[PDB]
């Protein structure tokens, strides 16, 4: 069980840790988060009381170093940092654990929600989407635009998701215009899976990371990437049977976890209706379709 | 984006453009089977690709053999059209390729856009105008060449005949749309108007009659009367 200690909490903030959140008051005696399950990536995120603009946060894996949070009053945010002196870090964390100044990551034992939402997400791939190599953790916020968005403006602060564009030469083989546009199996299986991602696990990882950036930060270009990767599979007549089963499970927990009140902005009516009712895989997502119909029938 | 009455004059500027109409690409004759079911039989069709400025019409004849063994013909028709327009642009010299292609039906946008990915600098636009290009098969010489074709074939025409010698393209296009709209609303009456006076002939190398300027006025008046008529006959006014 690992720990992200905090130097202080000088400004009032709603702190998110994976799918949980809790309110910290200005100068409340708060010194971090303990009992964080080893073996998954995590995201700690922030929404300031005063200016709800800019949700921002850090993707990290505790196996990759000792990380803490200190508020920077010049840049005005809670920054993640890596303390290299591991003995100073045990002493600091033990002091705060003894003074009971930390909240406990509140995992219910039956609860596999985070494992299911992050099944294929790996830090090493996060760090290639979010390029900041002098840090082991990855910063994301509401406003960061994606590489594809910047094509259609600061490259350093971009989300380098895999570009997907159904009306592009990458996607459409010369002489197979109709075939490949109405049945994206070529784009999915040869171009993307075999060519770019190497395997379905990398593809699912990016899809899951896009959804989480969309849900936790309201990052609009991530939501675009999530839907595009869903549509590419649904629009493929020919998909490995294991990929389909997994997708159904992946999406089910994304829709399960989504806040009911944010459905109006995070779900693309056109993509979902097409995927569940018109696409090739309209019959291949029983769990996702059952939950979508019971929970968000208005959108459909 | 879309072409409408506000930017109508763009059709006659000096940027090369083409209209593409796909209405007559896939054409059928629904009939009863011996078992008393219903079956279509396809007939030759055509793509109507028009330069509104010059009047150059590239009439691509769609031979019924292109449907044999094919499923979902109405959808295939759109991609077929797109492929043939694309093949046509590629056949043309660079200085002759269009800068825009305007489709008359929005369903053609994606098919064409996909077939034209090699030509990023050519804009594919819809239009809000309800243009009457479907009636192109009411022009006898066009209908004739389509029905006689025994293989795929491209036939070049000027749909304005020689009219640009005497009038502008704006006016030539207006006359053309008025003739076609008339043929679309009442083909019989329209053809009667055009061919009533045996002394007015169609030159071997033309599609329409050799009307003097005053006779074109008379004719144009008769087509507008017919369109108002059928509009009354239709709606009772
Ligand atoms: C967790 C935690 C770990 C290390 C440090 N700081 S240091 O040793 O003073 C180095 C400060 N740069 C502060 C902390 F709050």
């Amino acid at each position: 069980m690992n720990t992200v200690p905090f130097t202080s909490a000088p400004i009032e903030v709603t702190i998110g840790i994976d799918q949980y959140s809790f309110n910290v008051k200005e100068n409340q005696p708060f010194h971090g988060i303990k009992d964080i399950p080893i073996g998954h990536v995590h995201v700690i995120h922030f929404q300031h009381a005063d200016n709800s603009s800019m949700r921002y946060g850090y993707w990290f894996d505790c196996r990759m170093g000792n990380f803490y949070i200190q508020y920077d009053p010049k840049d005005g945010l809670y920054k993640m940092m890596e303390e290299r002196d591991g003995a100073k870090f045990e002493n600091i964390v033990h002091n705060f654990k003894e003074r009971q100044m930390m909240v406990s990551y509140p995992k219910i034992d039956e609860d596999d929600t985070w494992y299911n939402l992050t099944e294929f997400v790996q830090m090493d791939k996060i760090r290639k989407i979010v390029r900041k190599d002098e840090n082991q953790f990855s910063y994301v916020d509401s406003s960061m635009t994606t590489v594809q968005e910047n094509e259609l403006s600061d490259p350093a602060h971009s989300l380098n998701y895999t570009v997907i564009n159904f009306k592009s030469r990458e996607a459409i083989r010369p002489g197979h215009e109709m075939e490949d546009f109405l049945d994206k199996s070529y784009y999915l299986n040869t171009v993307m899976l075999q060519g770019i991602f190497k395997n379905s696990s990398n593809y699912f990882g990016e899809l899951q990371f896009a959804f989480l950036n969309a849900m936790f930060f309201g990052n609009y270009g991530s939501s675009l990437q999530w839907h595009a990767m869903i549509e590419l599979i649904c629009s493929s007549a020919t998909v490995p049977k294991h990929m389909l089963d997994k997708l159904d499970e992946i999406l089910y927990y994304q829709i399960k976890t989504l806040p009911e009140q944010y459905s109006d902005i995070l779900l693309n009516e056109r993509v979902w209706n097409i995927c569940l009712y018109s696409s090739f895989q309209k019959n291949s997502l029983h769990n996702t379709e059952k939950i979508m119909e019971n929970k968000y029938p208005e959108l459909l | 984006g879309a072409m409408n009455s506000s930017n109508y004059a763009e059709l006659f500027n000096n940027d090369i453009k083409l209209f593409v109409d796909d209405t007559n690409v896939y054409r059928v004759t629904v009939h009863k089977t011996f078992e008393g079911n219903v079956a279509t039989k396809a007939i030759n069709g055509c793509i109507f690709t028009l330069n509104p400025k010059t009047g150059h019409l590239f009439l691509k004849i769609i031979h019924t053999s292109v449907w044999a063994g094919q499923k979902r013909l109405s959808q295939l028709a759109k991609w077929k059209t797109a492929e043939e327009v694309s093949a046509l642009v590629r056949s043309l010299p660079k200085e002759e390729q269009p800068k825009q292609i305007i489709v008359t039906r929005k369903a053609m946008l994606d098919p064409l856009e996909v077939h034209m990915l090699d030509f990023p600098n050519i804009a594919i636009r819809p239009t809000e105008l309800r243009l009457p290009f479907s009636a192109a098969m009411s022009i006898d010489k066009l209908s004739d060449v389509v029905m006689k074709a025994t293989e795929p074939q491209m036939v070049l025409f000027n749909i304005y005949d020689d009219w640009l010698d005497r009038i502008s393209s704006y006016t030539a296009f207006s006359r053309l749309t008025l003739l076609l709209r008339a043929l679309k609303t009442n083909e019989e009456s329209a053809k009667m108007i055009l061919l009533s006076d045996p002394t007015i002939t169609i030159k071997s190398y033309h599609l329409w009659p050799s009307f003097t300027d005053e006779q074109w006025i008379t004719i144009e008046s008769q087509m507008r009367d017919l369109i108002l008529t059928e509009y009354g006959r239709k709606y009772n006014v």
